[PDB]
């Protein structure tokens, strides 16, 4: 029984590009590694270009009668992981999308209700000192809360 | 000494469990599963194979009415047709003018080749998982066949390995499977005795040798053409060959995990799914005395190179200072890094290089070297290329330890935001208790 | 790149230079047998034709 | 692996490009222009003697 | 090829001529004899080696 030639591969981001050259109809089963097989198989009979994924865990595929060749992916991304929050975020948006905005959108959520709750008891302090002084007759406010809280500018 | 590990169940990992026991050198066992296998139970409901529609030579009597009993022979069709006047090839077959009768039987039966080629159904349930498990330590380096399962125990070298049952009871076998020759499918194949013609199992049996035979393809035989002998029957064709053409995606092809499945004794091999649980009780004398081990002081490790690549991408120095030159075990407690070598060699200059593998980009662990702890803590940068044929040898935990430089900023975010929210309730507070009196 | 247009490349048609990737993983023989096995990846001219 | 730099176009000039994948020892590659020709295209109007 | 670590550079003479008129020496901690690539990041200076 013939052994197909050995297809050409070019690497890519989490896929692998194969060009495939039977000169008789061949099989072409793939199969990745993982919980979810996402298995298929094809016949080939022209020469053809086929994107396969390769997840982390891993990528089987099975050309014509040569033993079947596993592939791995590696933690490739881009971005710094080391340099200002713009490069870690896209380090990590690279590794596990759609994972990695969850965690930031929440991160920013949490950063938004602290600075919008610290504001309103920042507003709320200013209040609560500065109504005393609103309801009397006598607009005292003296300087000293005057600068300290922004002073409504009473008006003599 | 009893002492109990788990060890991921991927093929190739080389596993490093380390035993401390107090008053002894520390000792790392570095084990792993060369081949793993789960066997399914087998039940053997039926088998299903080409079949032979043998048809005997008509009786076309001549002018004498003619019945035939029903035998019990497998989907027999027997039946009297008037009228028939066969003609061969010198002349008519006889005389008499219309009142020949033909006798016409039709029955089926496994093909000669059912010995050889069949499909056979099962139903599977339990898996038996059975392993080989290469050990080393020491100077002791064996590969054992291993029950996988709280039972088989195994000695090597003094120790005893008992390989407990695995975490996750999946297998890649449902509860209904056929075989063919090499590969095996999972389908809800039909009951003995309700299988519809030409669909998968038109024609079955017990066993191979079993001369019993159930079989509904349909021999609705029909009237023979006036003037020729012959027996016309009709049938659908054999189920098999139908289920050879459209199988549908082998299991050998669909297989979770990536295990691949062989046949003989059906097995599903390297399937790569939960954890072994391993106990081993480990003699005195394969430990090594402190007195007879080198005693390291002071210990400070640093990290030369960190790349989280699949293979052994990153390397880390040790700078000590011992007392006598002498081989001793090298652990990372963390299962952030895994380090490739397992007994380090310790001379009087101090500096001993060993290899880690990482997949964290802050990968902080202490690593312990004969008896002695240091920490850890490297910066580790992506590595370039996308696919590699090797897999992986880290357990693959990404989580970066605090104090590395991408979680450190998020302290430093949320300490400063949190200060100025407490410094915020801080002011409230004194504002309300001013004002409260 | 093997396969594709210009697995072989030459300057001029007289040129003696001549760069191929043709991918000629030439194999092991199969015992008891005089030959030389070899995979290639067919030409590029014809795919491109 | 590709990499892609940029060196001046000065003659003698040691360049000396830094290769880094990571994982492998990072490999300096030297390269220097030992001479240059800028040959334009022409068209022959004319000649005169 | 040997691993490098704890790397601390001092600049003997910086005599910034044409030719190479600065010598700078590089003090570490190896621990295995061997030959490695050195380059400067910086096109503000260039190293012979
Ligand atoms: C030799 O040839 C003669 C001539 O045909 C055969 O005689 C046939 O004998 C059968 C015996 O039953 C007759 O069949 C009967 O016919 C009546 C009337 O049609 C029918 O009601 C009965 O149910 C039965 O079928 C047949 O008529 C008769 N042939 C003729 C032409 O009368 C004889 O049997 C042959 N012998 C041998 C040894 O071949
Ligand atoms: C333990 O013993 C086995 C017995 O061979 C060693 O396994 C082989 O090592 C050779 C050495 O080059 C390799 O060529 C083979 O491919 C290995 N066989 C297998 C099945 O892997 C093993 O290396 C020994 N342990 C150590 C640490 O060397």
């Amino acid at each position: 029984v013939p052994m197909a030639r050995e297809p050409t591969v070019i690497h890519g981001k989490r896929e692998v590009t194969l060009h495939l050259h039977p000169d008789h109809p061949t099989l072409f089963s793939y199969r990745t590694l993982g919980e979810d097989p996402q298995y298929h198989e094809e016949w080939v009979t022209a020469a053809v270009e086929r994107t396969i994924p390769v997840p982390v865990d891993g990528m089987e595929y099975h050309w014509g009668n040569n033993d079947p060749v596993r592939l791995w992916s590696q933690l490739t991304t881009e971005g710094k992981p080391h340099g200002w929050p713009h490069q870690i975020v896209q380090y990590y948006y690279g590794l596990y999308p759609a994972a990695t905005v969850s965690a930031v959108v929440g991160m920013s959520l949490l950063a938004l209700i602290s600075i919008f709750a610290s504001c309103y008891m920042l507003v709320a302090a200013r209040s609560k000192c500065l109504t005393p002084y609103a309801l009397t007759p006598g607009a005292a406010v003296p300087w000293t809360l005057g600068i300290l809280c922004c002073a409504p500018r009473a008006h003599a | 000494y009893e002492h109990s590990t788990v060890m991921p169940n991927v093929v190739g990992f080389p596993y490093k469990a380390h035993i401390e026991r107090p008053g002894y050198s520390p000792l790392t066992l570095q084990m792993q599963v060369v081949e793993t296998s789960l066997e399914p139970t087998l039940n053997l409901e039926y088998i299903t194979c080409e079949y032979k529609t043998v048809v005997p030579s008509p009786y076309v009597k001549c002018c004498g009415a003619s019945e035939c009993s029903t035998k019990e022979k497998p989907d027999y069709q027997c039946k009297v047709y008037t009228g028939v006047y066969p003609f061969m090839w010198g002349g008519a077959y006889c005389f008499c003018d219309s009142e020949n009768t033909q006798l016409s039987e039709a029955y089926v039966d496994r093909s000669d080749v059912c010995r050889h080629d069949h499909a056979s159904a099962y139903k599977a349930h339990t898996a038996s998982l059975k392993a080989k498990v290469r050990v080393m330590y020491g100077n002791v380096n064996q590969t054992v066949d291993v029950y996988v399962n709280g039972d088989h125990a195994v000695t090597i070298g003094g120790t005893q390995f008992i390989f407990g049952p695995l975490s996750s009871a999946w297998t890649p076998f449902d509860n209904k499977i056929v075989v063919y020759k090499d590969e095996v499918f999972n389908q809800d194949f039909p009951p003995y005795g309700s299988g519809q013609p030409g669909r998968f199992g038109d024609i079955q049996s017990r066993t191979v040798e079993s001369n019993d035979l159930y079989a509904n393809t349909a021999l609705k035989l029909a009237r023979p053409s006036p003037g020729m002998v012959h027996v016309p029957y009709t049938q659908t064709p054999s189920g098999f060959k139908y289920w050879l053409k459209e199988k549908g995606t082998a299991l050998n092809t669909k297989a979770p995990f990536g295990c691949q499945i062989k046949t003989n004794p059906v097995r599903a091999m390297n399937c790569a799914v939960g954890n072994i649980p391993v106990s081993m009780n480990l003699p005195d004398s394969a430990f090594t005395r402190i007195v007879e081990a080198p005693t390291i002081i002071d210990l400070t490790c640093t990290v030369a190179t960190c790349t989280h690549s699949s293979d052994f991408g990153g390397v880390l120095t040790l700078t000590y200072k011992t007392d006598k030159n002498g081989d001793c075990s090298v652990h990372s407690h963390s299962n952030v890094a895994t380090l490739q070598e397992a007994t380090a060699k310790v001379k009087t200059a101090g500096k001993v290089t060993l290899h880690f593998s990482t997949a964290s980009a802050s990968p902080s662990f202490v690593v312990s070297l004969c008896s002695a702890r240091a920490t850890c803590s490297a910066s580790c940068e992506p590595p370039k290329d996308h696919i590699v044929p090797y897999a992986a040898s880290h357990s693959n935990v990404v989580f970066p330890d605090m104090s590395g430089t991408a979680l450190s900023w998020v302290q430093k975010i949320s300490g400063g935001l949190g200060a100025f929210a407490i410094g915020a309730i801080l002011v409230l507070v004194v504002v309300t208790c001013i004002g409260l009196r």
